[PDB]
C-alpha cells in the first residue's frame, strides 16, 4: 500500500497542478484562438488524415525483437541451474537466430524506408 | 581474404567486433578449465533441506553427522 | 479466484463476441484478438501461480509470442489491404463472391 | 512517517529540476560566450520559480479541434511516471524497495511514451502528429538495446534488484567490465527523454514544437519539468549502474553524496552535450541503433553469457 | 563567470542529496536503530512475522534475545 | 521468392502439423496450426493482386479465432483437472467448443462460407496444400479425442457440410469452389464417422487426397479454373479425359472406383450403431455431389465444346508437365477397390 | 465423511524459544552440529510421515535441545554472542560478512569453552 | 498421440511436464501433487472407461484438492451461521478470534 | 481491502467491453494498455511479479506499433469514441448494468460454487509455502533454457519465420 500511495499522492499533484493551471487564471476564449496553429496560415485539411509511415517493416520487426527480449530476460535465474550447457547452447542459438533474421532483413533492404 | 578483413577493419569495424565476440564467446568456454566450477558452485547452493537418511546399517559412505569427513569436502570452493 | 476466473473467461467472451460482430474497420478486430490474448494469459498465469505448478510457467510466454507473431501477419494483410483499396474497411473486400 | 518520506524524496527532486534548469542555461551562455541569468535573483535563482508562475497565470488553451480528454490526461501522465521512476531509486536505501525495479523503470518509461503519443493525436494538427510519429520511431529504435544492454549489464549481478547492484560494485565499478554496454546505455538514456542530439519531437527548427505547439500553459510546463525529471532519472540510474558510489554501512550518507556527485556530472554532460552537436535525423537514428548498436550488443550479451561460466563468477540469487 | 553556475548546482546537490538520508534516517527512526529489512523472499518474511509474534508488541524489532 | 525463404517457410507448413501428432501437450498442438496458419498466408498473398489479399485476410481472420477458443478450451482443461490433455470426465461445453474451432479450421458447414471464397482467391496450388495438408492436424486433435465427442452436433455438422457442399456445387461454374464443396462434403463424411473407428476417417482422407491432388494438377496443366477452360482440352492435351472422368467418377462414389469405398464401410460401421436415416439422407446427397461432376465431365469429355483458333499453338509447341505422380495417383485411385480389405 | 483428528490444547502446550532471529542465525552454525541428531529424527519423521499429527514429540524434543543449546550460551559466552547479534540485527539482510570480528569473538569464548 | 515419435526415440520433448506432479524446476511440489499421484497410479494399465469408474474416489479427492468447493460450502456455511447467531445475539466470539491471542512462539 | 481482485477483475472486464465496442484504435490500445495494467496487478496480486511486468511490457510495445499503424490506415475524419454513438454509449451503459444484475444472479441460484460476495478475499493463494526461497516467477519461465527447451526453439522458430513471412507479406 506504500506504492499505491506514492502513486496517488503523484496522481493528486498532477491533477491538482491542472485544476490551478485551469481555475486560476483569466479566459478570453474567441474561434481565432481556439483553432489549429499552421504557422500563420490556416490548414488545408484535418490532421486526422493517413500519415503514411514508412518504417513499418521496422515496427513488426521490432515487435518479434520485444519477444525475443522476453525469451533473453530469464537469463539471470536460468544461470543458478546446474546444467550451465543446455542454458548456454539454447541462448547460443537463440541470439544466434535473432542476428540471422536481422541480416536477412538488413540485405533485404527491409531496414531502408519505403521512398 | 586477409585483404578483406583489412578493410572491414576500416570500414564497417562494429561487425567485425561482433563478429569476433561472438566467435569468441563460443569457442572460450570450450578452452578454459574453469568453465566445469559452474555447474559444481550452482549444484553447491543448498536451496532446499538436505532430507536425512534412513540408517539401513549398509550406509558407510554416507556420514552421521554434518561434520564428518565423509561427503563432498566444499574446499575446491574455496581457495579455488 | 472463482470469482476472477469468471470475469475473464466473460471477457474473453466479450473480445470474442467483439471480433466476431465486425465493424467498418478491421484494426479493431485485431485489437479484439490481443484482448482475447491477455484474458487467456491471465488465467494461464493464475492457475499456474495457485497450483504453484512452475512447470507450466513458460506456457503464457509462448502464447505471448505467437499471438504477436499473429498480429504482426495481420498488420502487414492491412497494409496491403491500405495499399489495394486505401481505407482499411472490411466492406471493400467483396469481390471473391462473383 | 511515510508521507513525511513522501515530501523528502519529491520536494527536493522538483527544486533540482527548478534549478537544473537555471544550470542549463547558464552552463549553455557560458559555452556560448555569454553570460546566462543574473538578474531576476542574485545569479538567477529565481527565474525557475519565475517561469512556473507566469506559466500559471497564463490562460490555458483548449482548441476546438482537440480531444480534451487525452489533452489534459497526458501531462498528468508525464509527470507521474516521471515521479514515480524515482521511487525504487536506492540513494542508498529506497523508499520502495522491489526485487524487479528495472523492469518497473523499463514498463514506467515505455508507458512515459504514451503521454508525448496522445498528447499529440489529441492536439489535432500537424506538427503535433509528426512530432507523435517521430516519438514512435525513436521508441523502436531504442528500446530494444535499452533492453538488452541492461540486461547484459546485470547479468554479472544477478537479479533485476536495483539495490543488489550496491553489493556488486563494492570493490570496483562496472564500467570497466562494462563500457560498451555503457555508452550504449549513455545514449540510450539519451535517445530517452528526448533530448539533444535525439531531441526530434520538439525539433523547433524541424516542427514548430511539435506535441507542445497546442500547449501553453502549466500542461506544458508539466512536460517541461516531466522531461527535466527524467535526465536526472537517468543520470542516477547510469551512476548507480556502472559508476557504483562508497556504500559503506556506518556511513550511508557517503553513498549519498558520490551519488549527488555523479549524477550532477552526467546531467551537466547531457546539457554539454546539446550545446556540442547538431541533431540526428529521425531514420539516422534508426540506421545507427539498428546497424551498429544491435549487432556489438547482441555480439556483447553472447559473451556476458559466456563469461559467468568460462569464470566461474555466476552471480548468486540474493 | 564560470564560477557563477555554483550557486544553482550547489541547490541540486543539496535537494539530490536529502532523498537518500531522509530514507536511512526514517527507515532506522520507525524500526529503531536498524535499517529496514529486506523480505525479497518467503523465508525472510517469515523470520519478521516470527519476530512481531515475539514480541508482545505486534512489532517486529524489538529484538528478544537470551532473556528468554 | 529466393530459395532461403521458400526452405524457410515451406519447413514451417511441413512442421506445424508435425509438432501438432507428436505431441501430447495441447499447446504444443496449438503451436503447430499456428505455423500453419503463419506459414500458409505468405504463398497464398504471393501474386499481390485484392483478391489474394482478401483471400489471406479472410483466411487469418477465420482462423485467430478459432485458434483462440482452442487456446480457451485448453486453458480451462488446466483449470479444471491441472493437466494439458483431455482427459475423460471434462466439461461437455470445453470439448464442444473444441469441436466447433476445429470445424471453423476445417471448413465444415456452418463454418463452410470462407473456403470457397478462400480458394478462388489463390492458384491451383495453395488450393492443394490447404485443402489436403491443412485439413491433416485439426482432424488430428478430433482423432486423438474421439470417445469424448458428443455424437450429436458431430452429426449435425456432417450433414450439414453434406447438404451445403453439394447444393454449393451444383451451381458453381469456377473449378476451384468445386474443389472447395468437394472438400467440405468429403469432410462431413468424415466427421460423421469420427466418434465410429477413426481409422475410416483416415481412409476417406487418403482417398480424397489421393483424388484432388492428380485433379488440381490436371487444373495446373493449362491452368484451367473454369468448365470453359477444362472443356478446351480436347485439343490441349486429350490424352488426360480419361483420368480426369474416372476420377471425378471416385470423388461423386460410383462403386467399381475406390472413392465408393469410404462411403460404404461409413454407412457399414454407422448402421452397426443404429444411425440409419441420417447414413441414408447422406448417401442420397452424395447423389447431388455427383451430379455436377458428371455435368463437368460432359462439358469435357463427352460432348467436345467449340475451340479456338489460337490454339493451334498449343499443339505446335511440347510439354513437360506432368510430373510423373499424376499417373500413379490416379490409377491408385479408380481402380484399388478390389485391394479394399487391405485398405479398411 | 471421516472426521478428522486433532490434537489438544495441551498436546500442544511447550516451553518456546521466544527468541529473535538475529538472534537465530548467529548461533545457526554451532546449532547445525549440537542438536543436530534430534533435528535430523524429526525431519525424517516429518517427511517419512507426511503427517504433523504423527510427530509431536520430536518437534519437542527439538525444541527442548534447542534450549539447552542457548542455555549454555548465557551460562557461558553471554556477552560476546550478545554483540555478534546486536550488530547483526542492525543489516537489513542480516548478513554475516558485515559482522566478522564478532564472530571471532563468540567463537573464541565456544571453543575455549565446550 | 497420434504419430509417438517421442516414445520411438524415447525422447521426452513434451511428455514430462504433463501435469503438476512432474519435475518442478527445484523439488517444490505443487499442490494436489499426491492427490494427483494416487489418481494416475491407479488409472496405469487400464485405459479410460475401466478407470473412469474404478479410480473415481482418487479423481474427486483430486477435483477437492484444485477447485476446493465443498469446503467454500462449509466455511460459507459456519460463517453464516456465525452471522446469524451474531445477529441474534446468542454467539460471543472469543478473544482468539476476535484479534487479541497468545502468539505461539 | 478483500474487494481488491474483484474490483481489478472487473475493471478488466469493462476496459475488454469497451474494446469489443471498437470505437477507433487509439481509444481500443488506451483500453488495451489499461487492461493490460489490470492483469499486471492481479498477477501479482496472485504471486507474480514477471509475467505482469512482461504482459505490460509487450502490449505496451505493441500498441505504439498500432498508433504508429492507425495513424495511416485505420483513420477517418472523426474517429468515433465510445460517446459518439448514442447506441454505443447505451450498449455500454447496458452491459455493465447487465454484468451487475448477472452477478447478482448467480450470487443467489448458488449461494457458493461460482461466486463468493459473502467470502470474498478468503480464496485466493491456495496453500503458499510459508517458508521459501528460490521459489517466484521467472525459475519456471528459465525452464525455458533447461527442462523445457522445445518451448524456446519452437517460439524462437515462430520468431524466426515471422520475419521472413513479414517481408514476403509486405514485398
Ligand atoms: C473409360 C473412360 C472413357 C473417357 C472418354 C475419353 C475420350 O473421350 O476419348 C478421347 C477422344 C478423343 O479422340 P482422339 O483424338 O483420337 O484421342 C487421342 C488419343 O489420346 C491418342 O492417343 P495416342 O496417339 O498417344 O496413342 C493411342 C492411345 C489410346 O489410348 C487412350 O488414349 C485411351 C485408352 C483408354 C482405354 C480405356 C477403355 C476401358 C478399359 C476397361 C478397363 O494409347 C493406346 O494405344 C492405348 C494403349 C492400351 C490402353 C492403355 C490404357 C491404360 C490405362 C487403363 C485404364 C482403364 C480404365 C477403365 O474423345
Ligand atoms: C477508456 C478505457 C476503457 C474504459 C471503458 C470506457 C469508459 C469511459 C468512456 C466514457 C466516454 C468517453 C467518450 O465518449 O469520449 C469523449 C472523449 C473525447 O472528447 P471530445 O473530443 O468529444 O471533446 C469533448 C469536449 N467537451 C469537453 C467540451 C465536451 O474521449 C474520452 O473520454 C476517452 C478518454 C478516456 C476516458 C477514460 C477516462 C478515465 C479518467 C481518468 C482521468
Ligand atoms: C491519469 C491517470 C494516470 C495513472 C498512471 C498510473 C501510473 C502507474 C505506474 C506504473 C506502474 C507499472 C508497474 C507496476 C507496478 C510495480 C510492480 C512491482 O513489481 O512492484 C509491486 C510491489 C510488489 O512487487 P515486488 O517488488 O516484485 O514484490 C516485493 C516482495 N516483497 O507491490 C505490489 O504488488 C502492489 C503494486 C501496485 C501498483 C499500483 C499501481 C497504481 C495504479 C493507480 C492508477
Ligand atoms: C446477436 C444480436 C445482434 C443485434 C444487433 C445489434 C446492432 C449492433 O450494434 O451490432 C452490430 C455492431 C456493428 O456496428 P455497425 O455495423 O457499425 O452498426 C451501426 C452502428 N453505428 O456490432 C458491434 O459493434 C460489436 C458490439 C459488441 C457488443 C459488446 C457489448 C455486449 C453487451 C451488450
Amino acid at each position: 500500500m506504500n506504492l499505491y500511495t506514492v502513486i496517488f499522492i503523484n496522481i493528486l499533484l498532477s491533477l491538482t497542478l491542472i485544476l490551478v493551471a485551469f481555475w486560476l487564471p483569466q479566459m478570453n476564449l474567441y474561434s481565432e484562438k481556439a483553432n489549429p496553429y499552421e504557422c500563420g496560415f490556416d490548414p488545408t485539411s484535418s490532421a486526422r488524415l493517413p500519415f503514411s509511415m514508412k518504417f513499418f517493416l521496422v515496427a513488426i520487426t521490432f515487435l518479434l525483437f520485444d519477444l525475443e527480449i522476453a525469451l533473453l530476460l530469464p537469463l539471470p535465474w536460468a544461470i543458478q541451474t546446474i546444467k550451465t550447457s543446455t542454458m548456454m547452447i539454447m541462448a547460443f542459438i537463440l541470439v544466434t537466430i535473432l542476428s540471422l533474421g536481422l541480416a536477412y532483413e538488413w540485405t533485404q533492404k527491409g531496414l531502408e524506408w519505403t521512398e | 581474404i586477409s585483404a578483406f578483413l583489412k578493410n572491414a577493419w576500416a570500414k564497417e569495424p562494429v561487425l567485425v567486433v561482433s563478429f569476433s565476440v561472438w566467435g569468441l564467446a563460443i569457442i572460450m568456454p570450450m578452452i578454459s578449465p574453469y568453465t566445469k566450477y559452474a555447474s559444481m558452485i550452482n549444484k553447491a547452493t543448498p536451496y532446499n533441506y538436505p532430507v536425512p537418511v534412513r540408517d539401513d546399517g549398509n550406509m558407510p559412505d554416507v556420514p552421521s553427522h554434518p561434520q564428518d569427513p565423509l561427503g563432498p569436502s566444499l574446499d575446491w570452493l574455496k581457495n579455488l | 479466484m472463482p470469482s476472477t476466473f469468471f470475469n475473464l473467461t466473460m471477457a474473453f467472451s466479450l473480445s470474442l463476441l467483439g471480433t466476431l460482430m465486425f465493424r467498418s474497420h478491421l484494426m479493431s478486430t485485431l485489437l479484439c484478438l490481443e484482448g482475447m490474448v491477455l484474458s487467456l494469459f491471465i488465467m494461464t498465469s493464475v492457475t499456474s501461480l495457485n497450483s504453484n505448478s512452475m512447470s507450466s510457467m513458460p506456457i503464457p510466454i509462448t502464447i505471448l509470442v505467437f499471438a504477436a507473431c499473429e498480429a504482426a501477419v495481420g498488420l502487414a494483410l492491412l497494409v496491403k489491404v491500405s495499399n489495394t483499396y486505401g481505407t482499411d474497411y472490411v466492406q471493400n473486400l467483396n469481390l471473391l463472391q462473383c | 512517517m511515510f508521507f513525511i518520506n513522501i515530501l523528502t524524496l519529491l520536494v527536493p527532486i522538483l527544486i533540482a529540476m527548478a534549478f537544473l534548469t537555471l544550470v542549463e542555461r547558464k552552463i549553455l551562455g557560458y559555452m556560448q560566450l555569454r553570460k546566462g541569468p543574473n538578474i531576476v535573483g542574485p545569479y538567477g535563482i529565481l527565474q525557475p520559480f519565475a517561469d512556473a508562475m507566469k506559466l500559471f497565470m497564463k490562460e490555458p488553451m483548449r482548441p476546438l479541434t482537440t480531444s480534451m480528454s487525452l489533452f489534459i490526461i497526458a501531462p498528468t501522465l508525464s509527470l507521474t511516471l516521471a515521479l514515480s521512476l524515482w521511487v525504487p531509486l536506492p540513494m542508498p536505501h529506497p523508499l520502495i524497495n522491489l526485487n524487479l525495479g528495472i523492469l518497473f523503470i523499463l514498463a514506467t518509461s515505455s508507458l512515459s511514451v504514451y503521454s508525448i503519443l496522445w498528447s499529440g493525436w489529441a492536439s489535432n494538427s500537424k506538427y503535433s502528429l509528426f512530432g507523435a510519429l517521430r516519438a514512435v520511431a525513436q521508441t523502436i529504435s531504442y528500446e530494444v538495446t535499452m533492453a538488452i544492454i541492461l540486461l547484459s549489464v546485470l547479468l554479472m549481478n544477478g537479479s533485476y534488484s536495483l539495490q543488489t547492484l550496491i553489493t556488486t560494485q563494492e570493490h570496483m565499478w562496472l564500467l570497466l567490465p562494462a563500457w560498451p554496454m555503457a555508452m550504449m546505455w549513455f545514449i540510450s538514456t539519451l535517445a530517452e527523454t528526448n533530448r539533444a542530439p535525439f531531441d526530434l519531437t520538439e525539433g523547433e527548427s524541424e516542427l514548430v514544437s511539435g506535441f507542445n505547439v497546442e500547449y501553453a500553459a502549466g500542461p506544458f510546463a508539466l512536460f517541461f519539468m516531466a522531461e527535466y525529471t527524467n535526465i536526472i532519472l537517468m543520470n542516477a540510474l547510469t551512476t548507480i549502474i556502472f559508476l557504483g558510489p562508497l556504500y559503506y554501512i556506518n556511513l550511508p550518507e557517503l553513498y549519498s553524496t558520490n551519488f549527488m556527485m555523479e549524477a550532477l556530472l552526467l546531467s551537466s554532460t547531457f546539457l554539454w552535450i546539446r550545446a556540442s552537436y547538431p541533431r540526428f535525423r529521425y531514420d539516422q537514428l534508426m540506421h545507427l541503433l539498428w546497424k551498429n548498436f544491435l549487432p556489438l550488443t547482441l555480439a556483447l550479451c553472447m559473451w556476458h553469457i559466456s563469461l559467468p561460466i568460462f569464470t566461474a563468477g555466476v552471480p548468486p540469487y540474493m | 563567470m564560470w564560477f557563477e553556475i555554483l550557486p544553482g548546482l550547489a541547490i541540486m546537490g543539496v535537494c539530490l542529496v536529502i532523498p537518500g538520508v531522509s530514507t536511512a534516517y526514517i527507515h532506522k527512526f520507525t524500526n529503531g536503530g536498524k535499517e529496514k529489512r529486506v523480505a525479497r523472499v518467503q523465508y525472510q518474511w517469515y523470520l519478521m512475522e516470527r519476530d512481531r509474534r515475539i514480541s508482545g508488541v505486534n512489532r517486529y524489532y524489538v529484538s528478544k534475545g537470551l532473556e528468554n | 521468392m529466393n530459395p532461403i525463404t521458400l526452405a524457410i517457410i515451406y519447413f514451417t507448413i511441413f512442421l506445424g502439423p508435425v509438432i501438432t501428432m507428436s505431441s501430447t501437450n495441447l499447446m504444443l498442438m496449438w503451436v503447430g496450426l499456428e505455423f500453419s496458419l503463419l506459414a500458409i498466408i505468405p504463398m497464398l498473398i504471393n501474386k499481390k493482386n485484392p483478391r489474394s489479399t482478401e483471400a489471406a485476410t479472410k483466411y487469418f481472420v477465420t482462423q485467430a479465432t478459432a485458434s483462440m477458443i482452442i487456446l480457451l478450451a485448453i486453458v480451462l482443461n488446466y483449470k479444471q483437472l491441472g493437466t494439458w490433455m483431455f482427459q475423460q470426465q471434462t466439461n461437455g461445453l470445453i470439448l464442444n467448443m473444441t469441436l466447433m474451432a476445429l470445424s471453423m479450421k476445417l471448413g465444415l458447414a456452418p463454418f463452410h462460407f470462407w473456403l470457397p471464397e478462400v480458394t478462388q482467391g489463390i492458384p491451383l496450388h495453395m488450393g492443394l496444400i490447404l485443402l489436403t495438408w491443412q485439413k491433416i492436424a485439426p482432424l488430428s486433435i478430433l482423432i486423438q479425442i474421439y470417445p469424448l465427442l458428443n455424437s450429436t452436433i458431430i452429426l449435425m455438422l456432417a450433414i450439414t457440410s453434406i447438404f451445403m457442399g453439394a447444393w454449393g456445387g451444383l451451381n458453381q461454374t469456377q473449378m476451384r469452389k468445386i474443389m472447395a464443396y468437394s472438400s467440405i462434403a468429403h469432410m462431413g463424411w468424415m466427421l460423421a464417422i469420427l466418434p465410429y473407428n477413426p481409422s475410416l476417417t483416415l481412409l476417406n482422407l487418403m482417398i480424397y487426397i489421393i483424388l484432388t491432388a492428380p485433379m488440381f494438377m490436371a487444373l495446373m496443366l493449362n491452368n484451367s479454373m473454369t468448365i470453359n477452360s477444362i472443356s478446351l482440352l480436347w485439343n490441349k492435351t486429350p490424352a488426360m479425359l480419361t483420368m480426369i472422368s474416372l476420377m471425378l467418377l471416385s470423388l461423386g462414389g460410383l462403386p467399381p472406383l475406390t472413392g465408393f469405398l469410404p462411403k460404404w464401410i461409413i454407412i457399414t460401421e454407422l448402421m452397426k450403431n443404429n444411425c440409419l436415416i441420417m447414413a441414408t439422407l447422406m448417401a442420397m446427397m452424395a447423389l447431388l455431389n455427383l451430379f455436377f461432376y458428371t455435368r463437368l465431365i460432359y462439358s469435357t469429355s463427352l460432348t467436345m465444346f467449340p475451340t479456338n483458333n489460337n490454339s493451334k499453338m498449343m499443339t505446335h509447341q511440347t510439354k513437360t508437365k506432368p510430373n510423373l505422380m499424376f499417373s500413379t495417383l490416379a490409377i491408385m485411385s479408380t481402380m484399388t477397390l478390389p485391394l479394399a480389405p487391405q485398405l479398411i | 465423511p471421516g472426521i478428522v483428528e486433532l490434537p489438544t490444547l495441551e498436546e500442544l502446550k511447550v516451553e518456546e524459544v521466544k527468541v529473535s532471529s538475529a538472534v537465530l542465525k548467529a548461533a545457526a552454525h554451532h546449532y547445525g552440529a549440537q542438536c543436530d541428531k534430534t533435528n535430523k529424527e524429526f525431519m525424517l519423521c516429518r517427511w517419512e510421515e507426511k503427517d504433523p499429527r504423527r510427530c509431536l514429540k520430536e518437534g519437542k524434543l527439538v525444541n527442548g535441545c534447542a534450549l539447552n543449546f542457548f542455555r549454555q550460551i548465557k551460562s557461558h559466552c553471554a556477552e560476546p554472542f550478545t554483540e555478534y547479534w546486536t550488530c547483526l540485527d542492525y543489516s537489513n539482510m542480516q548478513l554475516f560478512r558485515h559482522c566478522r570480528q564478532q564472530q571471532a569473538k563468540f567463537d573464541q569464548c565456544v571453543l575455549d569453552k565446550l | 498421440p497420434f504419430l509417438d515419435i517421442q516414445k520411438k526415440l524415447g525422447i521426452s520433448l513434451d511428455r514430462h511436464f504433463m501435469f503438476l506432479s512432474a519435475e518442478q524446476p527445484y523439488k517444490n511440489a505443487a499442490r494436489c501433487h499426491a492427490f494427483e499421484k494416487e489418481w494416475i497410479e491407479c488409472a496405469h494399465g487400464i485405459g479410460g472407461t475401466r478407470a473412469k469408474k474404478e479410480c473415481k474416489i482418487e479423481f474427486d479427492d483430486f477435483e477437492e484438492c484444485l477447485l476446493r468447493y465443498k469446503t467454500m460450502r462449509r466455511m460459507h456455511d459456519i460463517k453464516k451461521q456465525r452471522e446469524k447467531l451474531m445477529k441474534e445475539g446468542k454467539y460471543t466470539p472469543p478473544p482468539h478470534h476476535s484479534g487479541r491471542e497468545e502468539p505461539r512462539p | 481491502m478483500n474487494n481488491y481482485i474483484f474490483v481489478l477483475s472487473s475493471l478488466f472486464l469493462v476496459g475488454c467491453l469497451g474494446l469489443a465496442l471498437k470505437p477507433s484504435p487509439i481509444y481500443g490500445g488506451l483500453g488495451l494498455i489499461v487492461s493490460g495494467f489490470v492483469g499486471c496487478l492481479m498477477v501479482l496480486g496472485f504471486g507474480g511479479s514477471f509475467l505482469g511486468l512482461m504482459v505490460f511490457l509487450i502490449y505496451l510495445g505493441g500498441m505504439l506499433v498500432v498508433f504508429g499503424y492507425t495513424t495511416a490506415m485505420a483513420t477517418e475524419e472523426y474517429p468515433e469514441t465510445w460517446g459518439s454513438n448514442w447506441l454505443i454509449l447505451g450498449f455500454l451503459v447496458l452491459g455493465v448494468i447487465m454484468e451487475v444484475f448477472l452477478i447478482c444472479v448467480l450470487n443467489y441460484y448458488d449461494e457458493v460454487g461460482v461466486i463468493n460476495l459473502d467470502g470474498l478475499g478468503d480464496w485466493l493463494m491456495y496453500e503458499v509455502d510459508d517458508v521459501g526461497v528460490m521459489l517466484e516467477g521467472g525459475i519456471g519461465v528459465a525452464a525455458m533454457y533447461s527442462c523445457a527447451t522445445w518451448m524456446m526453439v519452437v517460439a524462437g522458430w515462430s520468431l524466426f519465420a515471422g520475419i521472413f513471412i513479414i517481408i514476403e507479406i509486405t514485398r
